[PDB]
């Protein structure tokens, strides 16, 4: 449903 | 019709754990546009990377990278609470426009990806076959990633709590915890689900005082 | 490339027993060309019909007809002998060219089908849905037809062998066989695969001598 | 593998 995004780098 | 102008492969972004999440399905007629809300992987994360991918594999690393951008200035919040709306718009010229907007901060960032980007015809055919051959391994990878992500989350929240608690945490405990954390960290690098959950258990067993303190 | 022209549905022809046989898979990039050899359903067949279809259904009748044409002047021969080469070619403008050529006689026929032909976007998506929702039944039909075709061919064969042995076949043998033929002919009209096979087996059972002969 | 074709009509 709700997927999560990584922080940069 | 005998002829349709379509996106030959699925288009999406990378999500937590190295997973491909699709925004536009393969063989969708152009022009087209789709939006989906995402959030942050960790508590108080201030920025996200939007890694635009083309392909059919559940493993992000096995798909074709079309581009990337960051969206920063995300206000402090528990993980999963910010609302990052990602929009993919493919126009009649085949140019892909990708934007992300933080509904709270109102900040937005965009890129434009030219029509000639990604995989060529031969590669497209290979990709479809590849995905078909790996359908079961990819289902297993998805399961793995669920556990991995739970594990990462426990790792992160434990670390935070230790710090928050600093001095009030008996040295006995903080030694056992640092060891368990490390063990868990290692486990995460594997594709054994049980081993991950087991390392999480071992960390939990040495965290009771931390939990009391933190709470 | 982020985009491409594809043919949006499978394209093929009707083969023996009313089944669709695909030459170009759905979502194949165009232009494209695909050729495949077919033969004749029964002995001494001097013509075939090429019925051009678009869709994902196993029953030819369930797919969209794009056209047809006959190929005549084939030398009458045993079923399976003629080598009829069927070529589907879609050019860059989405125009479909279908030809059939009999390799022996060199006789050929062809048709041109305009790019705007066949199913529209909403019809395409319904087709895909209907195919998915009916996947099990379409598979059963396919299997049914394979069995009917086998049983059909067993009739003809058996019949040709009974005539071919004439005298050398005991009357009681011939009788058992004539009766088994009838039962099989009857079963073939049905939609029960096991029933047809069972009649094939009963027929095999009483054909042993004829088989020696 | 080798598919067969009906006669016309």
């Amino acid at each position: 449903k709700l997927y999560a995004l990584p922080r940069p780098t | 019709v005998l002829l349709l102008d379509v996106t030959p492969l699925s288009l999406g972004i990378e999500t937590m754990g190295g997973v491909m999440t699709t925004l536009i399905a393969k063989n969708t007629t152009i022009p087209t546009k789709h939006s989906q809300v995402f959030s942050t992987a960790e508590d108080n994360q201030s920025a996200v990377t939007i890694h635009v991918l083309q392909g059919e594999r559940k493993r992000a690393a096995d798909n074709k990278s079309l581009g990337q951008f960051n969206l920063d200035g995300i206000n402090p919040a528990p993980r999963g609470m910010p609302q990052i709306e990602v929009t993919f718009d493919i126009d009649a010229d085949g140019i892909l426009h990708v934007s992300a907007k933080d509904k709270n901060s109102g900040k937005e960032q965009k890129i434009t990806i030219k029509a000639s980007s990604g995989l060529n015809e031969d590669e497209i055919q290979k990709m479809v076959r590849d995905a078909e051959a790996n359908a079961e391994a990819d289902r297993k990878f998805e399961e793995l990633v669920q556990t991995r992500n739970q594990g990462d989350h426990l790792l992160h929240s434990t670390r935070k709590q230790v710090e928050e608690a600093g001095d009030k945490l008996p040295a006995d405990d903080k030694t056992a915890i640092e060891s368990a954390l490390t063990a868990l960290e290692t486990a995460l690098k594997g594709e054994d689900k049980a081993a991950i959950e087991a390392k999480m258990q071992e960390l939990a067993q040495v965290s009771q005082k931390l939990m009391e303190i933190a709470q």
